């Protein structure tokens, strides 16, 4: 059902968003019981379809190589990118993990020797971040993770929904900038909740979801196929080729900065949630074929969790972040209501600051510093249910191992590192030690 | 069977948090379809949960709880309609709003 | 020409503007980072107080009047002498309507007030400085704006209930010592800036503090 | 009392703007407790009733000679006028601040110190007088049925003293008003110092929110 | 340093051109507006120098 | 001579007694809080 | 004893952001114009 | 320059992957620095680096 529904629906939010949606729902289909080979075939088909629709593939106008002095594989996913990743990395690591790996490789290349092809990638990432820091800041909060992305036009009137045209766009932007605590917690009083809901209604993702099965979506598809003004470069509507040219121009004349290096490392560094290191796990894994006939067991559903919460922080990370950012009395009341342990909020904030200072030279005391670094440090804790065959234990390692043994449709597969190779790691590691 | 689990049943019922504001929860500001108000032509309007929440918040003077919202709209007659465009959302299951 | 950093523009002195006999005060626009929007006719959002300050700039805000009433309640004859009223190429033909299109409600930076600290600092200002010497009408609008900003909202918390607040302040200050440099009337108060502003607006003979 | 001395000793060593919001809240709670205690003590010495530990309503009735069997039988009944439908057993569990027994008459008094005298008075009334009057009707019915030789009389008096003690003499024409009002003025100044000066300026909103949730 | 000088010159060009299109106090604005750590009149003097 | 120079400096133009720096190892805040704590002053006179 | 102490200190050493910055300070460029001899020698080739 | 090259290699190894043999070299360098910061500071000034 998900495999066949992955094709007809067009999110129309851009190359990166459509690719991410297709890959994420292919991962969901893999979770429901799809074989990794069928999931890989579906991923390839959806990637080909989206590349042809947006012109990214080599052979037509929107190919990044014709406008960037960087390899097709090394171009960021928001630009002309190669979304042909393995289903294993998509299911285990994430959706935007390709950009993270590219940025890590670029920073590693910049050290040791100072080349220009890698500083070119750094400049491309900086251009993406500059484009991203021109819209709502809560867009980066939640959803798929990204360093930065190109915003695409919304080809539907705002008058279709009755209450969309109640607060102006500039009103919503300035309210969001003033009230940043409401990006992480939901307002309680009607005065702020009404503005929150009006801002939520104008969200492009929610607008598309509300207009998902409407004829109005063909407008965006025809504009994209005809290569018209669909993207943003500054306050003007521009074509994707113009975005590529601007990215090349910005990256060719980009100078590395110590603060920029620190922020890039912040992106590359560990996360506030305990994350398993899937990259080195897959790099160091080995599978061996055992000559045993396949045995079809039953089906059981297990909870595969990839991101946990540190037990040292008694409150949820959004609660602590909102409490730090809250300056008004009513914001404080809302964050106290949301927080389950209001008395420990100050202790949690102090531990958060101490851990950030320990792992990074950045100090979260300044509101700007925490405002910029919070979305790249805190990520959602969504839980998933994965259908597994036999005695797979309810741990992420066990689900991943089952997926590895499930690559072959006929041959039994044994994983050589049969020990526990979990890498549950967070920013807070030496706090108890110190 | 239920009489041997009175304490846990009471705890579960009280843990539903009947005192929180109605529209602060995610389930009441979602994109699930919801019938609107009776239009001039006499046909019920197909709408969304978030739009109806915004309408009530605009008309009202406070964010009521579940019990308070029920008490306020107790006299309101229940109305139903069949969706204009089917599904329209991954969380939209059924054929009535 | 592209890559113009209008956001980095700052204003030190008054930035006036004239249009068909209409006088405009562009300092709030510059301080709010909306110079580009005003120049190029782009939409923006401003609080009503900023709109009132931009359009008129010759009528003092209600905050200053409330502060004058508070000073009168504390100690008359030392109040501000109030005589004003209350409350590439782009060409602009309707700047007034352009600014009115930016006006909206709810985008106000409210601050956490301290009812007793407000009255304490008001009386410290009343005794330390003589406010009945220089006419406020002839004062520099640039400094009057900052004074109104730092005194905004003080009246709304103390005029309605004053006697109880004054008695509480007396109880707090008589029993144990209070240093008049740690009193924080609201979350957006700086002692140094307020005192230097009041020194510059109202000169005092430094011989009395040193001889 | 000595509690005020300990609080003052703890708070004269704290520099201005160096207390976390929760510390300010619990210090304020201690200060309100001290104020309530000193008013309880003035009433204590006014009535010369050395009941240092508060006693439950059932225990007070036991001191009045009420048999335990009728109290146990009444414990199963329910108050019809209770806003929350609390049982009589819980209403007997709670302990009033002070009490006095004079023959067949028992006087119960609840005291609160707040600026809003009427609000505190009505809150204490809706908390106490419903159960007190229900117990009064129950004992009257028992007397009519003949299980007690003499009927009991119950009286509830609630007095709220403002934070400045202006009307304390009007409600309580005692000989000891001066010392108590001086002490309560001192503790009010202490409370104002803690709430308005000692709190860190970066957590004033947190203090306001916690105060609103705890007391309002 | 060259980038900052270029940005300051371009911004002065823009504000001057806008004041030219409308009726604005050229010099009064140039003695009022501030960029980085140097006022507009001092930026003009540095550009002359 | 020093007193006359100080009078000349303070009478003609205003001097704020919170910017005077007697030596390179002077802090106004610390010195004033130390002197307040050593020598108490009735705060009523500064506020009433 | 120095070798043993070095081993004991290094076996229980935890990396720090400020320590990383100072190590990079050591590794980074110099205040004097220095020729990069390492990459010059690595990338050089000699022919007879 | 041998120590400088060793430290550069150790920092490069510490990135990408977090091993222990390279953090061992980092700890050795930190121990050397701790030993050095117990004598005259002008000894490091001048002479061999």
């Amino acid at each position: 059902k998900i495999l066949l529904g992955s094709l007809s629906d067009l999110p129309g939010l851009g190359y990166f968003d459509d690719l991410a949606a297709a890959q994420s729902r292919c991962v969901k289909a893999l979770d429901l019981g799809a074989s990794p080979q069928v999931a890989q075939l579906a991923v390839a088909l959806c990637t080909s379809k989206v590349e042809r629709l947006y012109g990214t593939a080599p052979g037509m106008v929107n190919h990044p190589a014709a406008y960037l002095q960087v390899k097709h594989t090394d171009t960021p996913i928001p630009l002309g990118g190669n979304g042909a990743m393995s289903i294993m990395e998509l299911a285990t690591a994430g959706i935007g993990m390709s950009d993270k790996n590219l940025l890590k490789r670029a920073l590693l290349g910049y050290s040791h020797k100072r080349q220009k092809s890698m500083l070119y990638i750094l400049g491309l990432f900086k251009f993406l971040m500059k484009l991203s820091d021109e819209t709502f800041q809560h867009e980066r909060l939640g959803q798929f993770s990204f360093i930065g992305k190109v915003q695409w036009k919304i080809f539907t009137p705002k008058s279709e929904f009755e209450f969309a045209d109640m607060y102006t766009s500039k009103f919503l932007e300035l309210w969001s900038s003033q009230h940043v605590t409401y990006d992480y917690i939901i307002p309680k009083g009607r005065d702020n909740l009404l503005i929150y809901l009006v801002r939520k209604l104008n969200d492009p993702s929610i607008v598309t979801a509300m207009t998902m099965q409407s004829p109005l979506q063909l407008r965006f598809r025809m504009q994209a196929k005809q290569h018209m003004k669909v993207c943003r470069l500054d306050g003007e509507w521009v074509t994707f080729r113009e975005v590529l040219a601007a990215a090349n121009s910005f990256a060719e004349n980009y100078s590395a900065t110590s603060q920029d290096m620190d922020l890039f490392q912040t992106l590359t560094s560990c996360t506030f949630s305990k994350e398993y290191a899937w990259k080195d796990f897959l790099n160091g894994i080995h599978c061996d074929v055992i000559p045993t006939k396949q045995v079809q067991r039953a089906k059981v559903a297990r909870t595969f969790t990839v991101r946990e919460k540190d037990q040292i922080i008694q409150n949820s990370i959004p609660a602590v972040i909102g409490y730090k950012f809250a300056v008004t009395v009513e914001e404080m009341s809302d964050v106290l209501d949301t927080a389950k342990f209001p008395d420990s909020l100050s202790v949690d904030l102090k531990t958060m600051k101490d851990g950030v200072y320990r792992e990074l030279g950045l100090d979260i005391s300044l509101p700007d510093v925490m405002k910029r670094i919070a979305p790249m440090l805190y990520k959602s804790s969504k839980s998933r249910v994965v259908i597994v065959q036999g005695n797979v234990e309810g741990t992420a390692e066990a689900i991943c191992r089952y997926w590895l043994k499930s690559m072959s449709l006929v041959k039994t597969i044994r994983v050589k590192p049969h020990k526990e190779v979990l890498q549950a790691v967070s920013i807070f590691n030496r706090k108890e030690d110190i | 069977v239920l009489a041997t689990k009175s304490s846990v049943v009471a705890n579960s019922i009280l843990s539903k948090n009947w005192e929180e504001p109605y529209f602060s929860q995610t389930r009441n500001i979602s994109l699930k379809g919801m019938s609107g108000q009776v239009q001039e032509d006499g046909h019920l309007s197909s709408s969304v949960t978030i739009i109806e929440a915004i309408r009530y918040l605009s008309n009202s003077r406070h964010n009521p709880s579940l019990l308070k919202l029920y008490e306020e709209t107790r006299e309101q007659k229940a109305m139903a309609r069949i969706v204009r465009k089917y599904q329209r959302t991954e969380a939209d299951r059924g054929f009535f709003i | 020409i592209r890559d113009i950093r209008y956001q980095a523009v700052d204003a030190v002195s008054n930035v006036w503007f004239i249009h068909k006999g209409v006088k405009l005060y562009l300092n709030p626009i510059i301080s709010s980072g909306l110079l580009e929007n005003f120049m190029k006719n782009l939409p923006a959002a401003i609080p009503p107080a900023a709109y009132s300050l931009i359009m008129n700039r010759a009528k003092i805000s209600v905050d200053l009047f409330m502060f004058n009433d508070l000073l009168k309640l504390i100690n008359p004859r030392n109040t501000l002498d109030l005589s004003g009223l209350e409350t590439g190429i782009v060409k602009i033909l309707e700047p007034v309507r352009l600014i009115k299109s930016w006006v909206s409600r709810g985008l106000s930076i409210e601050k956490v007030y301290s009812p007793v600290n407000i009255i304490l600092m008001s009386r410290y200002i009343s005794k330390t400085f003589n406010l009945s010497t220089k006419q406020v009408s002839l004062l520099d609008p640039y400094d009057l704006t900052e004074l109104e900003s730092i005194v905004r909202g003080w009246g709304e918390c103390v005029i309605d209930q004053f006697e109880s607040l004054d008695r509480e302040a007396q109880n707090m200050v008589v029993n144990k010592g209070i240093c008049p440099e740690d009193v924080i009337p609201d979350s957006l108060f700086s002692f140094r800036h307020t005192m230097v502003l009041l020194r510059r607006l109202f000169p005092q003979d430094s011989i009395s503090s040193f001889y | 009392m000595d509690k005020y001395r300990e609080i003052h000793n703890k708070l004269k060593e704290f520099s201005p703007g160096t207390l976390t919001a929760v510390e300010c809240i619990d210090y304020l709670d201690r200060l309100y407790a001290v104020r309530h205690d000193i008013v309880d003590q003035m009433i204590k010495h006014d009535w010369s009733d050395n009941k240092d530990s508060e006693e439950a309503i059932g225990k007070v009735l036991l001191f009045a000679g009420v048999p335990s069997n009728i109290i146990t039988a009444l414990e199963k009944k329910i108050i019809p006028n209770h806003p929350t439908g609390k049982s009589l057993k819980a209403f007997f569990k709670m302990t009033p601040d002070n009490y006095k027994i004079s023959g067949t008459t028992i006087e119960f008094v609840e005291v609160t110190v707040t600026a809003d005298v009427d609000k505190g008075i009505r809150e204490k009334k809706l908390k106490y007088e419903a159960g007190l009057t229900y117990i009064e009707q129950e004992l009257h019915k028992f007397f009519l049925k003949g299980e007690i030789p003499q009927p009991y009389k119950i009286t509830f008096n609630v007095v709220a003293v403002r934070t400045d003690g202006s009307n304390i003499t009007t409600q309580w024409p005692s000989r000891r008003n001066d010392g108590v009002v001086q002490y309560m003025r001192l503790v009010q100044a202490e409370i104002s110092y803690v709430r308005e000066h000692l709190i860190k300026t970066e957590e004033r909103a947190a203090l306001e929110a916690m105060f609103n949730l705890k007391f309002n | 340093g060259q980038q900052k000088d270029l940005a300051a010159l371009k911004l002065c060009i823009e504000v001057w051109r806008w004041c030219k299109a409308n009726s604005a106090p050229y010099r009064d604005w140039f003695q009022a507006l501030w960029f980085e750590d140097k006022t507009f009149s001092e930026w003009l003097d540095r550009f002359c120098r």
